[PDB]
């Protein structure tokens, strides 16, 4: 039976990268969003309401018999013909839990049905709209993935990931959908995602330490843990970049053999 | 000693290394005079020439500056500006530059002196050759020669029109008039004249430059053919010939197909376009259209004065217009020519080679190039790391990949002297930065990076090339920002290493040393702040056909 | 044969059909069916007679937005479609046996006209099709009619549309899946210029036909361009054999052990059936304990990881019943594949390279599409050779509704002409039996 | 009674029928106002920015003026001007009548408003709409909307650059903002907008006026890119979506290929050129440009604007530059829309024509085509004759044949409707005054009137088509002047016989009666005077970047 | 060198190009082969063969010649027979008047 090993690395980043690969890896809780105050952040319904569909339930549909096809179980979202949604995060490179491309290999290997996009100011995940509520809770904001001080939940104006941080340690939003409350010293939305002002403030909590940032973290930084620290990730790297240079010239044993 | 701290200072009024900042405290669009400076214009064209329908509105989309909005400081000047007189639209320097590259055509005269010679017996003399210059320099901007009842140009509107002559026969060269020569032995230092003169043999060309007025009303390929017509005119005209007999066909044929050599070829398909346009024009021609290789020894400030010029040619004008729109890619582009970012890294990566290796003394090997391109990579994204207001400067990923690539690039060629061997660098330093930051550019930035080790060695038909010869037509290069630029000053690097006086074409970097051109291509950054301040003084206006203002 | 390489050949419902087949038995230069693929792709025109009949009534002439007033002809063409046929034929017909033929589909609204092979023999090219069924139905309609003098141009604009101002069959009511070569891309590029919604259409959307119809298209376009040439000739076989028509019931397990699983669960599926079959071996292990992998077979490889390519895009498109999907699985399937193991991902990275293009221009505001209006002559999806178009017709077919550019939308008419030629609606079934009846003759 | 007396009257001193006159007695080049204006101009402003280089020499090949040289009048206006002034390079109004038409793209809105009401579940009314178009007036000309830290145009280059929206329901115009609304019930009189209507439908489309300095830096083929980029970040902005999702794609593909409609089509191999270039303009379409029929009644005046607009176009801008270049083709225009000659024999052939058959009242024969074609041709021929100044003002051959056939071909028309049966009238008049004067055009004249009886009405591939269709990239019509114009003025009398409010596409005809334009569409011949004494005020220009005056 | 690839090539092939290209990238694999040339110079074997392709979609400064043009120089649909030079015809015929004459004819009338 093959163990999968998820990703190379010596540093305990790419042990923080490993840990979120691994579908057995139980990632802690830290925080309770309640399911209401999370619909209500994401912007694009109101609690209770119907959800809307982009096509009829696929029970109902007469489609021809096709046996690869249907060997698939289709997600709940799916078979109710549920329009697809998003949610996006700004990542602040000042040692954010999360990073853009450690959450799209996150992502397929946890989740099921994923449509996942990779910017360097923003991570987006468009999925059926019921099942991203469900893993958004669960997954992105009740657990240390999420860091309400350095990460951001925007879907335009996304502008901060690569910013200096403010007098708070909070990360920069030129629409402020997120504020920092003096008084309990908790960080709470203000306005959705897309900069809608929202009737109820949403508390998502109070920030981590930078102690506790810079253990868990998945980037790597020279006032971090720097990548030239990493001779076994540098190795790994430059096997992919030499093996697709061969394979790209003459794709033989005898190439890979005598330069490889 | 960084580089780039001068430019932090000036841009930064904190520690350039501290991590912590304040926001939402500069009053929007209102902190900047160019800002300002719109809203103002908007309100009178509005009312005068727009018959009250509204257009330039801060107030509808996102609220700029939010954080504080930054100047830029154009690399190796002490020019500081503001970055809307980067755009091209607004920038008068960087539209000339594109037009004199533009109007641009290059035709051989052997043909049409053996033509003359051989089939018409008509005698080709050093002093029919001047009788010739003088003749074409009154026909190319519009002037009549032949018949009877002709209009013509306004000579205010075509002064920037000119057709030169240069020769690899010092001993013609010596004989012609000086007021019509592109004198190589003059422009360019001794090894340099020598190596070009030996490339072109004892050929001599014409070069025409084309009314810049001319490519603004019609496109690129208007240029062969108005450059071809008039050639003909004064060979008619110069010699006496029938105006219109069998033998002009033959100058047809040489000026259209045979002998001429235009900046760029036709495109196909979806970029269907006319040549000289600026997706036809190869990595290793953009090359040699800059001329910092005649006025500096440095091999480093030789290649980023072409990647400055390929950042404004293939991002700005190319991809953010031609082939997209609207308000553009500037600052993708800037990322590669301003602040001294991009020249501290590749000179770091010069001296590390300099020490390890030597200038031009390594066979390329894997080994050689994943040693180059790691090194330089670490250390440049370890400069963002130590600067945040360097991260903040370079705040779009795809600005950071294209830099520390570019420094990891030229680096690998300062070793090697072969451009593949230096893309193939670009290429490790990419998948390398991905792993570093978890992040690299935009959506789809990376599609010829992923691509690119496969195909940098690849001797497949339409994956194979040497650097000089790919350009922004070569299939993974076609659509996105941040490499094209980049690739051009790669390839400079492979000959700036081995003290080459050209990468590609000789023909097009004598036709670019001209000292009649209006834009200087000798110092690109410096023509750039000039066209962002409106101190540039361009070609192609119409001040003479218009109602007095 | 040039090679020793065998392959078990098992159909679409994952049932055995042959062991040992040598693997040139599926070869574009071996195979009978893929010769006679190439044969009825180049001669076989879609005829849209309702469409003619609209344009001529309405004056809807040279493209989108066009009319023009006073040029209209009102003529019961679809009424007289059996009269049209007819003459149609014995205009094209070369000897009273010949493979000319024609079918009225729809009650006579569109027509399947397959051009005598022996025409396109002796032509240099493909769009003799389209041209010369363009003139034999101007000629038919004009002679049925009795047609003025002064109105044939007209005629000739509502078949073939703004042509020759146009260099292509801009308006006009004949259709090819076949693009115009003024059209292509790149050299050789004739056999990938198809959209994904065509090969979705004229499947019936069953989705492992629509992954060897495209495969078989694409690698076939491989020997065309030069790229299956000599050392690469074995890479692109396999590529193939595994990827496109399920050698070994590959793309059928890799589904089945992962029907509730993830992209990254098929990654491990991959990984552990090379290591099974001596694809791959342990190279070393490094500080962590991380092993770095290597191909026992480069080429074989490759083609392991195609298939796994394919089996990702089911599973993960499947689960959402929605193809948007697909850009992102090509992409992070790879990207997963390579930092598992340290092995080169499919198509030596232009697989990911090809989905990063991909995804950026079906997400952005610069250009492109849905998935299913892209081809393998597309200046974004390009790039991989021939292993990232069969995957994005499985999402295509997994698809339950989502997609505006669908393919009742874009391909309504080759999809109901085309699906009429066997070869092209069950490629798979069609090509196991010719490779079963050339075995032995190679 | 002759049209023409006037012109001449005002042009020559002599009676128009004499017979002889005095040359080489008027100082050559010094009798004209602006040659004098170009020598002087040529030692001044020109001379100090050419270093010492010549230009502009009177003296090197012919000497102009041994003749009388004729100022023209443009055709039914008062306005008398030089030769010069109606070159496209000297001529601002000629030069914006191109950048108007190059910068226009239409895009329909119905496929954009489904995707957001289905896919995305975001409702659409006439307040969202309303919204969406303040938004595209900021985001077209350069504004940024979405992200932080942009750069933009500067509003003062780009005053010219609108987004308009036109509908053919009626319910919905009603609810639209008047100041971007393309109103079609006041533009129009009632039963041609009750025929536009009918042709569109219920539909709702975008027209799009990128700024005239986009097209002039860059190509007719960045137009429908710059438009689609703009209106994808205008959806963004107006309904809060994703800046950047999966349902953005078909935006961006609905506005550059399912529902897009531009001026012209690409051209392929040596054409080779983007959309929106001239030679991609079928006639129907030039037809359709030209606003005439809005305000004027007139079949013949309508027609013979459609000349005027297609002769500037094709000859002077199409095939005198982006086909060739130098001096041009200036005059081989003018005479189809200057000294009222044309209209003479125009008015003739229409008189003619509804005396003996009636307007839009005979179905096409080859008997109705001869008879008027013959007489036309016979009556044009018979004035050149009859009037040696007539004869000395339409000096070359090819001026003379394009503008007997031209009347010729629109006479037929005015009988028949159908502009295949006028076309075949234009070869006849050809192949008659060929035996008439022993004569026709220049050497390569009549390749396209020779191959023209037998094509005009053929159902073969490459030469089938409704005139409407053809254009410049139509095979035999690919390469020469005195023609394109000329088949335009066919195609609109076709129309015109019938009083059909458009030719070939209803959408066109409605962009181009945009009051917003710069070039007044409806009447370009005065237009062109306008320009040619230098009263029109054009767009483009870059005085707010350059160093002042 | 006459390199006549197998026919079975051209019939599995949508159009004609593939002559060149396969004949291109076998000559390219033989000199690598013959000379074990470097695996950083295989480019520039590319370039002398085929030229600057495919910076430009046609044979530009190649080595490799056919009758037949490019199909992105063919003017009209159906072209491709069209595109020989006379010249072409001329000395394939050795000059022979009424050779010269069939082989345009024969060319020209298929097309
Ligand atoms: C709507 C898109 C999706 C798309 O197809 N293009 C956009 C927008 C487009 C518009 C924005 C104009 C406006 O605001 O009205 C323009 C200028 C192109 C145009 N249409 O003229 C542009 N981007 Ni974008 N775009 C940029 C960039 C970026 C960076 C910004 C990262 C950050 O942290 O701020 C990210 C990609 C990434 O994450 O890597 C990005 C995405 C995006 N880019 C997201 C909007 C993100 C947002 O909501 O803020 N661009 C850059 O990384 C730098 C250059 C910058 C370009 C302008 C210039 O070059 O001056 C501009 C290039
Ligand atoms: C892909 C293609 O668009 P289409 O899919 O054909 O609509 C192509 N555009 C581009 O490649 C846009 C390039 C410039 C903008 C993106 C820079 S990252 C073009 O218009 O021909
Ligand atoms: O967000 S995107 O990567 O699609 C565009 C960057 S300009
Ligand atoms: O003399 S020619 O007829 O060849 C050219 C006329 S401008
Ligand atoms: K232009
Ligand atoms: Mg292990």
């Amino acid at each position: 039976a093959y163990k999968p090993q998820f990703y190379p690395g010596a540093t305990k980043i790419a042990q923080n990268r490993r840990d979120h690969l691994n579908p057995d890896f139980e990632l802690e809780k830290l925080r309770e969003i309640p399911d209401e105050e999370l619909v209500k952040v994401m912007g694009h319904r109101q609690p209770g309401e119907d959800y809307k569909t982009v096509h009829p339930p696929l029970e109902e549909m007469d489609l021809p018999e096709d046996y690869v096809r249907d060997l698939v179980e289709p997600i709940s979202g799916a078979k109710e013909g549920h329009r697809i949604r998003y949610i996006q995060f700004a990542d602040s490179m000042y040692f954010a839990p999360a990073q853009p491309y450690d959450r799209a290999r996150m992502y397929m290997w946890r989740f099921r049905g994923v449509d996942t996009g990779s910017l360097s100011g923003r991570q987006v995940i468009e999925m059926r709209e019921s099942n991203l509520e469900e893993i958004s809770k669960n997954v992105l904001m009740d657990t240390s993935l999420f860091d309400p001080a350095r990460i951001g939940m925007r879907g335009a104006t996304v502008h901060g990931h690569s910013l200096r941080l403010d007098e708070n340690g909070l990360m920069f939003d030129a629409l402020q959908r997120y504020v920092y409350d003096e008084k309990t010293g908790h960080v709470v939305y203000v306005k959705d995602q897309v900069g809608r002002p929202l009737d109820e403030p949403v508390d998502v909590g109070e920030p981590l330490p930078e102690e506790k940032l810079r253990e868990i973290t998945t980037i790597y930084r020279k006032d971090g843990v720097p990548m030239r620290d990493d001779e076994e990730l540098l190795t790994v790297v430059k096997r992919i970049h030499r093996a697709r240079t061969l394979g790209g010239y003459m794709p033989v044993n005898e190439v890979f053999d005598k330069l490889l | 000693k960084k580089l780039f701290l001068k430019a932090l200072k000036e841009k930064f009024e904190e520690d350039p290394k501290e991590k912590y900042t304040k926001f939402y405290t500069f009053g929007g669009w209102q902190q900047s005079a160019r800002k300002r400076e719109f809203v103002e214009a908007n309100e009178k064209i509005v009312a005068e020439k727009r018959g009250g329908i509204p257009m330039y509105n801060p107030d509808i989309g996102v609220p700029l500056g939010q954080r504080k909005l930054m100047p830029y400081k154009l690399s190796g000047t002490d020019y500081i500006v503001e970055g809307d007189d980067l755009h091209f639209m607004n920038n008068a320097a960087i539209q000339q530059m594109w037009d004199d590259i533009r109007r641009t055509v290059i035709v051989g005269m052997d043909t049409g002196h053996a033509v003359l010679e051989k089939r018409l017996g008509v005698e080709v003399t050093p002093e029919t050759i001047n009788e010739y210059m003088a003749t074409i320099n009154h026909s190319l901007p519009g002037g009549a020669v032949v018949q009877e009842h002709m209009v013509e140009v306004h000579p205010s509107l075509a002064w920037d029109c000119y057709a030169k002559i240069f020769t690899g026969d010092d001993e013609l060269a010596d004989e012609l008039d000086k007021k019509y020569l592109i004198d190589i032995n003059k422009l360019f230092p001794e090894e340099q004249a020598e190596q070009l003169k030996a490339a072109i043999g004892k050929k001599t060309y014409q070069v025409s430059r084309v009314p810049t007025l001319v490519g603004r009303v019609c496109d690129g390929g208007t240029i062969a053919r108005w450059s071809a017509m008039q050639i003909g005119m004064s060979f008619i005209t110069a010699y006496k010939l029938c105006a219109g007999e069998a033998a002009i066909a033959d100058f047809s044929y040489a000026a259209k197909h045979a002998d001429v050599v235009g900046v760029g070829t036709a495109l196909p398909a979806r970029r269907s376009r006319g040549a000289n346009e600026p997706g036809g024009i190869p990595f290793g021609v953009l090359c040699d259209i800059v001329q910092t290789t005649r006025i500096s020894d440095d091999p480093v400030e030789q290649s980023l004065e072409v990647v400055a010029v390929g950042a404004m040619l293939y991002d700005q004008v190319w991809l953010g217009s031609y082939m997209s729109g609207g308000v553009g890619f500037t600052q993708y582009a800037t990322a590669a020519y301003t602040d001294d970012i991009l020249d501290d890294f590749a000179y770091y990566g010069y001296e590390y080679v300099e020490k390890k290796y030597g200038i031009n003394s390594t066979k390329p090997t894997m080994d050689v190039v994943e040693d180059i391109a790691t090194e330089v990579t670490l250390y440049s994204l370890e400069q963002y790391d130590e600067f945040p207001t360097l991260l903040e400067d370079h705040f779009g990923g795809s600005q950071r990949a294209a830099v520390a690539a570019a420094a990891s690039g030229i680096s690998v060629c300062m070793a090697t002297g072969n451009s593949n061997a230096g893309v193939n660098g670009w290429y490790l330093s990419q998948i390398m930065h991905k792993e570093y930051h978890s992040r690299l550019g935009f959506y789809g930035y990376d599609l010829q990076d992923q691509c690119g080790a496969s195909n940098s060695l690849s001797i497949r038909n339409d994956e194979a090339s040497p650097l000089e010869l790919r350009g922004p037509n070569y299939p993974n290069y076609a659509m996105n920002v941040g490499h094209q630029g980049e690739y051009a000053g790669i390839t400079q690097a492979a000959h700036s290493a081995r003290k080459d006086a050209f990468a590609m074409n000789p023909l097009i970097k004598i036709a670019f040393a001209d000292p009649s051109l209006v834009f200087d291509f000798a110092r690109p950054r410096k023509e750039c702040a000039r066209g962002a301040l409106r101190e540039f003084e361009a070609a192609g206006e119409r001040d003479v056909i218009l109602p007095a203002k | 044969v040039k090679y020793e390489d065998k392959i078990s050949l098992y159909d679409a419902k994952g049932n055995l059909v042959e062991d040992g087949v040598p693997l040139e038995a599926i070869s574009p230069l071996y195979n009978p069916t893929i010769k006679a693929m190439v044969k009825n792709i180049k001669r076989t025109v879609a005829v849209n007679l309702a469409g003619i009949e609209n344009s001529l009534k309405t004056g809807a002439i040279g493209g989108k937005g066009c009319k023009v007033p006073g040029r209209t002809l009102d003529l019961p063409i679809v009424e007289n479609a059996e009269a049209i046929m007819d003459e149609v034929e014995k205009i094209l017909r070369i000897t009273p046996d010949d493979d000319t033929q024609l079918r009225a589909i729809n009650d006579g609204k569109q027509l399947v006209v397959q051009v005598p092979s022996k025409r396109l023999e002796v032509a240099a090219e493909y769009s003799v099709s389209m041209l010369n069924t363009a003139m034999a139905l101007k000629e038919a309609i004009i002679k049925t009619f009795d047609v003025d003098l002064f109105d044939g141009s007209t005629i000739h604009a509502a078949i073939v549309g703004r042509y020759p101002q146009v260099m292509d069959y801009m308006g006009g009511n004949i259709a090819s899946l076949l693009g115009a070569p003024s059209n292509m891309e790149g050299l050789g590029y004739a056999l990938r210029n198809i959209m994904v919604n065509h090969y979705v259409a004229t499947t019936k959307k069953n989705l492992m036909n629509a992954v060897a119809f495209a495969s078989i298209m694409e690698q076939t376009a491989m020997f065309e361009m030069g790229d299956a040439i000599g050392s690469f000739e074995r890479m692109h076989l396999l590529g193939l054999a595994y990827q496109g028509l399920n050698s070994d019931n590959l793309v059928i397990d890799l589904v089945k052990a992962n029907s509730k699983g993830t992209v990254g669960t098929v990654v491990a599926s991959v990984v552990e059936r090379a290591l099974e079959d001596k694809v791959i071996v342990e190279d070393k292990s490094l500080e962590s304990g991380f092993t770095m992998y290597k191909p026992a077979d480069v080429a074989k490889w490759n083609a392991y990881a195609a298939a796994g390519l394919v089996a990702a895009v089911i599973v993960n498109c499947g689960a959402a019943r929605a193809a948007q999907n697909v850009a992102s699985t090509i992409l992070y399937y790879n990207d997963i594949l390579e930092y598992e193991t340290g092995l080169p991902g499919t198509d030596f990275g232009r697989a990911e390279g090809t989905a990063v293009g991909f995804s950026f221009f079906s997400h952005s505001i610069y250009g492109g599409g849905g998935p299913g209006i892209f081809t393998g002559n597309h200046v974004v999806t390009r790039h991989s050779k021939g292993f990232a178009i069969p995957p994005v017709c499985a999402a295509m077919c997994a698809d339950a509704g989502t997609q505006m550019f669908s393919p009742e939308k874009t391909s309504a008419l080759v999809g109901a002409v085309y699906s009429a030629i066997d070869e092209f609606r069950e490629p798979l079934k069609y090509v196991i039996e010719g490779a079963l009846e050339v075995k032995d003759k190679i």
